[PDB]
RNA sequence: AAACUUUCAACAACGGAUCUCUUGGUUCUGGCAUCGAUGAAGAACGCAGCGAAAUGCGAUAAGUAAUGUGAAUUGCAGAAUUCCGUGAAUCAUCGAAUCUUUGAACGCACAUUGCGCCCGCCGGUAUUCCGGCGGGCAUGCCUGUUCGAGCGUCAU
RNA sequence: CGAAAGGGUCCUGUAAGCAGUAGAGUAGCCUUGUUGUUACGAUCUGCUGAGGGUAAGCCCUCCUUCGCCUAGAUUUC
RNA sequence: ACGAGAUUCCCACUGUCCCUAUCUACUAUCUAGCGAAACCACAGCCAAGGGAACGGGCUUGGCAAAAUCAGCGGGGAAAGA
RNA sequence: GUGAGCCCGGGUCGAACGGCCUCUAGUGCAGAUCUUGGUGGUAGUAGCAAAUACUUCAAUGAGAACUUGAAGGACCGAAGUGGGGAAAGGUUCCAUGUGAACAGCGGUUGGACAUGGGUUAGUCGAUCCUAAGCCAUAGGGAAGUUCCGUUUCAAAGGGGCACUCGUGCCCCGUGUGGCGAAAGGGAAGCCGGUUAAUAUUCCGGCACCUGGAUGUGGGUUUUGCGCGGCAACGCAACUGAACGCGGAGACGACGGCGGGGGCCCCGGGCAGAGUUCUCUUUUCUUCUUAACGGUCUAUCACCCUGGAAACAGUUUGUCUGGAGAUAGGGUUUAAUGGCCGGAAGAGCCCGACACUUCUGUCGGGUCCGGUGCGCUCUCGACGUCCCUUGAAAAUCCGCGGGAGGGAAUAAUUCUCACGCCAGGUCGUACUCAUAACCGCAGCAGGUCCCCAAGGUGAACAGCCUCUGGUUGAUAGAACAAUGUAGAUAAGGGAAGUCGGCAAAAUAGAUCCGUAACUUCGGGAAAAGGAUUGGCUCUAAGGGUUGGGCACGUGCGUGCGGUUAACAACCAACUUAGAACUGGUACGGACAGGGGGAAUCUGACUGUCUAAUUAAAACAUAGCAUUGCG
RNA sequence: GAAGCCAGAGGAAACUCUGGUGGAGGCUCGCAGCGGUUCUGACGUGCAAAUCGAUCGUCAAAUCUGAGCAUGGGGGCGAAA
RNA sequence: GAGACCGAUAGCGCACAAGUAGAGUGAUCGAAAGAUGAAAAGCACUUUGAAAAGAGGGUUAAAUAGCACGUGAAAUUGUUG
């Protein structure tokens, strides 16, 4: 809701930080598995569970 | 033109605490306002009755008016009615004269039985 | 109607936050945590969960001053500086 | 006759078996005794020039000091190193430090970044007002100190 | 051959508009009633078996108009 | 008195039949795009016989000609049977 | 080679492997409705059919039914497909860009993907208070994790005075703390403008609350702590500790009646727009005024005079009065009322110029009335119901008391006016649903609230419309069978079928009329009948104001009169009656009882087997028994 | 259209009749809401692990509903299935 | 430090950003998933396409190794005979 409280709005803070698509730059390096972000969230997929 | 209002705060209820009124702004727009609840009465503290020359305000809203518009000028001004003060005053005046006739008798009774015992 | 109809009505929180686990186990009319045990002075712990038991041990953390111990220890929990070290 | 269905073959598909590999498991053996109110285990939130995670770290934040080694790091960018040196490095070691909010968790609370109390220091006109900063204030129990209570036992 | 149009044949039921000494009554102006008059007023009458529709699986039309045409592609003892 | 309680009858009423017909919309149908599942030993024309009251495959006959579309509900399949 | 198998050739491939004798085992598959993974036929098949519906041109683009602009046609129809919120979600919000994937088609579009941006408060909430309730403390249980306990079998602490036997004395009693509501209680903010996206938060103007310090003016006082009024009480002030009293906070449901705001409706006027074959002095749009203050007023009630039967006053509703009515005169609670400040300078409407942009500039106006069984909110006075009587606390004020403190070296410890200073922390975007929540989903389900226009009509019924929203749910063509949904049918009228299942018939309103039975309340809209359109008239039902003389001088007396039974002005919706007129229909769509005779059964209203049973089951009031001082 | 109330006509009075007024009820028709009676209903690998249409019950209260809080499996709660 | 153990459906659930992703109100439940090449030398340049890509032409010892990547079986499919 529009009312939540700090720590309620922290986490979501933390979660809008990492919701992101990795740096182009890390396919790149020497030995790189990494291909994607494979903990992406999203909205309507699955739930944060606060 | 549009007639149909909201709410300006974010209780959607239509609870005591919520109560609101039509205004017309001067750009023309139907709104609402936001507004108390009406003052209470002071009653007297003997009969119940409305005082009569004291404003109905919120409670604390009284802290903000000087002494004369919250009392009368008399004897329990504020706190009793007229009538009241009236019948405190002769009520009060009648006991302490028969509390005195009483005294009078019960030392006219003593002194006649001391007079039998002498 | 026990089904999808009466889902429909699933707006309310039995669980919130813990603040000593992290969980979403906090029964919010009980204050007590299902998960850990909050605000019991022990850790909840049983021994017919090992995979329980082993979720929240020594180790799954960061140990954050209980890796230093061994070192310390292999040097014999020493003070002081190396000789004619720099410094004050 | 073709098409269709089926059979056989070659090549091409589909799929990931087989073979070979293994910075991983599994079992056995040998050695060692070292968590925490001097705040642990665990949790949350942060920290890189360019990172979401894993890793490392704590506002001194992919780290500081110190010791050792002795020329890198590297995906890009930018800089190196007086190379005859108090010196690179995502290096090793590690005795000195830093170590946010919490948590046995400790002023009272916490579904709140809520409300206090004591003592200093600094700033804003400032004896009164406002603000910032620092150090403190949990419980049980022990030893001692000091202040007390009770015809409980006495002396005078 | 096609699209229109005209004529026929069917279906409905008398268009819009104008007019009327038709219209229960009401209100004005004056000759104060002698269609007194003017205004309104469902409706009625006339122009008007009128208007509208008519092949989409109705009919006719070298001789009422306008347009189209000897292709293109595929295959075959 | 009241009743989405159970029952019999009467008047009205009518496409419940008699006895069926016609109209409209959405499907079904055809096309473009998109696109499953149930089920599946192998397969699918019958008749008589096949001791154990059962034949789809065996015996003896009838027969029997590519590849297909809309329907259909006799078997065969099909009931979280 | 009988066989399980063994060996070789050819192709592919890229790093290890085999024979013999012994040793060793997690050592040999067709089945286990196995286990895991992968793949078929079915099959380009079943469908992709609820929520009325789409079309034209242009642009963009590789490509347009489902992108955009314009042009049309429709729907939601104010209990919305509108405008905002609570829960829940958490960036879905805004801008720019975009391959694939997703949006059961398509996609240039997107809640998708990529990069950035966006949430501003002393006044709105939280924060404070307590509610139902929950947890510490004392203390007692329990092997113990822990259980009870929340005022207790607790030394559970506040204030004042003191120069002396200086290292004390006095007063008081109430207990014990914390959590617990973004709908309860509660200090205070409005209007205009502004962004791509926030705004009672930003900007501008104009205010308020709380707390603190200390001035000026005014007030009081030499009769020390104001004056006036018969009174109700008034006025800018006008001392007031301990300890007490009282009020507010603070309160049910329902009924009609009256006041006020807003909405709806009607008339005129200026300005603009549309219509204009004909008609229409026409139809439509703007015409507004906040918080905060000042002033004058507004039901109840209270005060003064006086003394009422020939009882009077008086509401829609029969209450009030010798416990003092009526009447007359006053005092007051109560504004969302009138006027004024705010404030026309704003907002809105119209016009004339300027204008590459940057930018605008200047004129004119914004007015006056009316109405009501209307709608909605609010206030007031009444009334009804209860074997039901409908929170608490924080907090604020008044009073009783008279402790202290107080003046002419002037004093002031004045709830008056003005002035000075200060006000921390989060939360604030967006959705709130036929795509932002839950249901495995962008699921025809479910999920708490306000605000709510015009017509018809009894009516937030149904149907049509305005503002504001949509036009989103795969599309094109054809019109077989069988379906689903909606209809009609001659004559007969239940012959059908287990059974009138289904359908049809009835239905609004006015009037006539209405049986048995009955717990006398009902039955009852029983039954059975007569009517309803349009037009032109008639009648009835209201409001406001207004009386002649004689003196003093627009008010005071002394009279005189109840034909004002009259005039003037204003206003609305019902009801009844009559003529004329169309007709196959007149509650012309919509909306809307079929009725009757009986039987069984449970008294009734109510409740349950969420997802096969709604009932003679359960409950119920009434009745009866038992136990307990 | 219950009490209460007004008027008129009677009655010695109590009361009786007539016309109004008033607005009672776990009364009634019925919109929303709440519920869930019926239909050879739709749907039956559905829009849906209970949905859709028409119809129906109730609709001023033993009515509907949110949030906070309480009762926890040898249990609870139960107008009782 | 080792093994007459297992060799990615085996061996711990986990050889990988595994007690992760994901699910459940919660207690808890809990995966899948390794291999281009010696070296990225991971295809310059030309050309067709809106693009994805295709064709030439290089790189490599090999593209019959093209970030769908060692080998590349069967089920099942396409073309050709
Ligand atoms: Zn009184
Ligand atoms: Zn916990």
């Amino acid at each position: 809701p529009s009312h939540k409280t700090f720590r309620i709005k922290q986490k979501l803070a933390k979660a809008q930080k990492q919701n992101r698509p990795i740096p182009q730059w890390i396919r790149l390096r020497t030995g790189n598995t990494i291909r994607y972000n494979a903990k992406r969230r999203h909205w309507r997929k699955t739930r944060l569970g606060l | 033109a549009p007639t149909r209002v909201t709410y300006r705060r974010r209780n959607p209820y239509n609870t005591t605490s919520n109560r609101t009124r039509v205004i017309k702004t001067p750009g023309g727009q139907l709104r609402v306002l936001h507004i108390k609840k009406r003052g209470t009465a002071p009653k007297c503290g003997d009969c119940g009755i409305k005082l009569p020359g004291i404003p109905a305000l919120r409670p604390r809203e009284y802290a903000t008016i000087s002494k004369p518009k919250k009392t009368v000028q008399r004897a329990y001004g504020g706190s009793r009615c007229g009538n009241c003060v009236r019948d405190r005053i002769i009520r009060a005046f009648l006991i302490e004269e028969q509390k005195i006739v009483k005294k009078v008798l019960k030392e006219q009774s003593q002194a006649e039985k001391k007079a039998s015992k002498k | 109607t026990k089904g999808t109809s009466s889902f429909g009505k699933r707006h309310n929180k039995t669980h919130g936050l813990c603040r000593r686990c992290g969980r979403r186990s906090l029964h919010n009319q009980k204050k007590v945590c299902a998960s850990c045990g909050y605000p019991a002075a022990k850790t909840r712990k049983y021994n017919w969960s090992e995979k329980a038991k082993r979720r929240k041990v020594t180790g799954t953390g960061r140990m954050r001053y209980l890796s230093t111990v061994p070192r310390r220890f292999k040097n014999g929990f020493r003070t002081g500086v190396p000789k004619g070290a720099r410094g004050p």
